[PDB]
């Protein structure tokens, strides 16, 4: 049958909608959610919502093809955004990337056997001065060793 | 409860935009109005929009998003054309080693919101938009909250305090393109369409959100319209040069000691910044070179710059990545090229063309698998990404590397061989 969205998700889906004065402006936090909730953009999702926000469903397909954020790719309970931009380079993204590899198993662009983490190399995230820097989906934090980086990720379950 | 954040260190001379936000803390609105808070908003609304543009004006406030322009001058433009008209505050950052914004949104949201309540009541906008990056999410979730505070304060809402000025501030989010920085674009996004910027003119001052007046500002700049009010536009003006007046953030990273932002006046030296404020460089290491965000690059020679909007000032965004003479010019260039290649969105095809294939034969340089005509290629690439562009990311592209490889050519001779 039509796919559609658990009434969790639809709750929040409508709520955002209804935030704007035009529907249509929601896109964005919609497409945040989706991923949020299925841990990527399944495809599937494009039509419900294109409907939901009276867009056409080639504009909403458009739309997260242009958006870095969005991936209809993988699925990843927990996206490891590792920033790869000039200042966290020269500050020790590879030392970094060299942890999330010794302790995950798996390179950027890539997903664990479990489908727990996704590694995301990202341009620069706005804290250079606690370079280099990673998040762990919304959560943001300076590496200052692999000890240190096992811990953080431990907390994620 | 919002998610973590690292504590980028903060230290003000101004005690001004980082009064709060030098303490890495969410600061809410009851600690806000215990600052003598939402009093400048009291005072602007008792005076006439008008009055608010010319003190604005009369300030010397320029822009703090990387263009430098005027900012009275930008409202002036914008109420010229007939209403309705929309206020923006850009929170998007994007560009490398620029983090300015995010202490204000994350430590002093207050501030933001006074500023974009003053700016929008003085061009006659009832409707705002904060236009956040996806990858501040504390910041999207600290900005609905303090909003909502300031709304159950009776700040935001209709008939603010009595005045007659009606405002709703709504906080769209970021999805990862750089572009959506671009003033045109912001809009298209907002619109709910992709990030891609728009032929000028039309300007967004006359045609903007739904081709309505629209002012784009900076979080920044929005964030000195309080104390341009409340202060004074004469005692505003007294701070720092006359010229260039008012506190500015100066994100400082890379290989100095006391890495963060530091609220300083604009006649500070760019030696000042690295050496006095950020506590010198890592092992006292020689500076090799200054990296102006994603901008321009400064040789241990040009130093003794003002961090002002002057001609032969620092200028940009303020941005100061600091490297050493153990850091490689070549590879440095190469992350700027590489940043410039995912962030260019394709409209115009030197930028596309240019900006991918300046990374793709410099990533081919930097790893010794370069062939001549990749090098010759390459020179060409750089300086052939502006024609066509319909935006600065075009225009900009190839400037920063340009600079290095007049600066410092022996380094790139070494890639030659
Ligand atoms: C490609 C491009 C990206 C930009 N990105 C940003 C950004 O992330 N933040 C910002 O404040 N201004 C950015 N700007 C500058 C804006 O076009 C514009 O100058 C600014 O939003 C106006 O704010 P201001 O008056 O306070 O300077 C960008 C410009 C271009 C050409
Ligand atoms: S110059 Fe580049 S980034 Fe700017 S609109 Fe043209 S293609 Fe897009
Ligand atoms: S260079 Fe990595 S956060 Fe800016
Ligand atoms: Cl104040
Ligand atoms: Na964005």
């Amino acid at each position: 049958t039509e796919f559609e969205f658990p009434e969790e998700l639809k709750t929040k889906l409508q709520e955002h909608i209804n935030y704007f004065p035009k529907k249509r402006q929601a896109i964005l936090l919609c497409l945040h959610e989706i991923q949020n909730y299925y841990g990527y953009i399944p495809p599937e999702s494009l039509k419900p919502l294109a409907d939901m926000l009276e867009l056409p469903l080639n504009h909403v397909e458009g739309v997260v093809a242009f958006y870095d954020m969005f991936d209809r790719e993988d699925k990843a309970k927990y996206r490891i955004r590792v920033c790869v931009s000039i200042v966290c380079h020269l500050m020790g993204t590879n030392k970094l990337l060299k942890a999330l590899e010794n302790i995950l198993g798996i390179k950027p662009g890539e997903v664990t056997p479990d489908g727990k983490f996704k590694i995301v190399p990202v341009q620069c995230l706005g804290a250079c001065s606690e370079a280099p820097v990673f998040m762990v989906n919304d959560d943001e934090y300076k590496f200052e060793s692999e000890v240190q980086l096992n811990e953080i990720l431990s907390r994620y379950t | 409860s919002y998610p973590a954040i690292p504590r980028i260190y903060a230290e003000t001379t101004l005690n001004m935009l980082l009064k709060r936000a030098k303490k890495p803390r969410v600061h809410s609105i009851d600690e806000y109005l215990k600052d003598g808070g939402y009093q400048a908003l009291e005072k602007a609304l008792n005076m006439s929009p008008e009055e608010i543009i010319d003190w604005v004006d009369k300030s010397t406030l320029r822009g703090r998003g990387g263009a430098g322009f005027p900012t009275g001058k930008k409202w002036k433009f914008a109420v010229q054309n007939p209403g309705p008209r929309y206020f923006i505050c850009n929170a998007d950052e994007m560009e490398p080693g620029t983090f300015k914004d995010r202490i204000i949104i994350e430590r002093d949201p207050h501030l933001l919101i006074e500023g974009i309540i003053i700016s929008s009541y003085a061009i006659g906008a009832n409707e705002a938009y904060i236009y956040i990056r996806g990858e501040y999410p504390a910041g999207y979730y600290i900005l609905r909250d303090a909003i909502e505070e300031a709304k159950k304060k009776g700040f935001l809402g209709k008939n603010i305090l009595g005045s007659g000025f009606d405002l709703e501030i709504y906080v769209a989010r970021g999805a990862g393109a750089y572009i959506c920085g671009e003033e045109t674009a912001l809009i298209e996004s907002l619109e709910g369409k992709r990030g891609h910027p728009r032929l000028k003119p039309p300007y967004p001052v006359q045609k903007g959100l739904w081709g309505k007046p629209t002012v784009v500002n900076n979080v920044e700049t929005i964030a000195n319209v309080p104390f341009i009010i409340s202060m004074g536009w004469e005692e505003y003006r007294y701070i720092g040069p006359s010229d260039y007046a008012g506190p500015k953030l100066f994100p400082v990273s890379g290989k100095v000691k006391k890495p963060g932002v530091y609220e300083l006046p604009m006649n500070t030296t760019l030696r000042e910044v690295i050496f006095k404020y950020a506590g010198g460089t890592l092992g006292n290491k020689k500076v090799k070179a200054v990296f102006s965000g994603a901008l321009d690059c400064f040789s241990s020679e040009e130093l003794d710059i003002p961090m002002d909007y002057s001609p032969l000032g620092f200028g940009g965004t303020g941005t100061v990545i600091v490297l050493t003479e153990e850091d490689d010019i070549v590879e440095a260039a190469l992350k700027i090229a590489e940043f410039y290649e995912h962030e260019t969105c394709g409209q115009c095809t030197p930028c596309r063309v240019g900006c991918y294939e300046q990374a793709n034969l410099l990533e081919k340089i930097y790893k010794g698998e370069a062939t001549e005509q990749d090098w010759e290629g390459f020179d060409f690439v750089n300086r052939n990404i502006q024609p066509t562009s319909i935006c600065g990311l075009g225009a900009v592209a190839g400037r920063l590397i340009r600079q290095t490889l007049e600066k410092f050519p022996e380094e790139w001779e070494k890639y030659r061989k």
